């Protein structure tokens, strides 16, 4: 009975790269 | 006006401990498959034998 | 041939408490 | 004084944000190879059955 | 300022750990990976 | 068939770095 699983953590990588992205609103601007 | 500075500095700590969990939750995704993944081989090893 | 297993449990568990630590680092306004 | 505190603050920003799309690529490397050798596993069984 | 900048220099001083926690954590990983992907390798092979 | 290798050995390095490179930004 043998089988692999596949991960899904595609919504993690997209919620790093939108941080990211959020992160500009935090910006002091000087 | 600290007040807003602060404020903006707040405001990124919240994001980055966001990233941080995410990161967390992420890694952990990750080494559950690949070792869900090296239970099925190292079975199937044993069946093959 | 084996298979090796990961163990990143320890880092894992460290990411969740720096989050948490970092709760400590905010300015009380 | 604050001049020198807020561009500190930005360049730190600055380096994180980069921190977090260098993560989040080096997860997706890893999630895409993890599937891959899913698959691979897989389709051995397949044929070995 | 000097408890902004201890509350700033506090939090910079664990992301730099974090960076280096999720940078070990991303290398085993990678190690686990390959060393699996030769062990299918060599299985089929063989 | 094949199984493939991961290479995120460049991402691992720049965490590394960026993680100096944040010194530069202490006070
Ligand atoms: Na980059
Ligand atoms: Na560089």
């Amino acid at each position: 009975g043998i089988n692999a699983s596949v991960v899904n953590i595609q919504k993690e990588i997209d919620r790093l790269n939108e941080v990211a992205k959020n992160l500009n609103e935090s910006l002091i601007d000087l | 006006n600290q007040k807003q500075i602060a404020n903006q500095f707040n405001k990124a700590i919240s994001q980055i401990q966001e990233s941080l969990t995410t990161t967390s939750t992420a890694l952990g995704k990750l080494q559950d498959v690949v070792n869900q993944n090296a239970q099925a081989l190292n079975t199937l090893v044993k069946q093959l034998s």
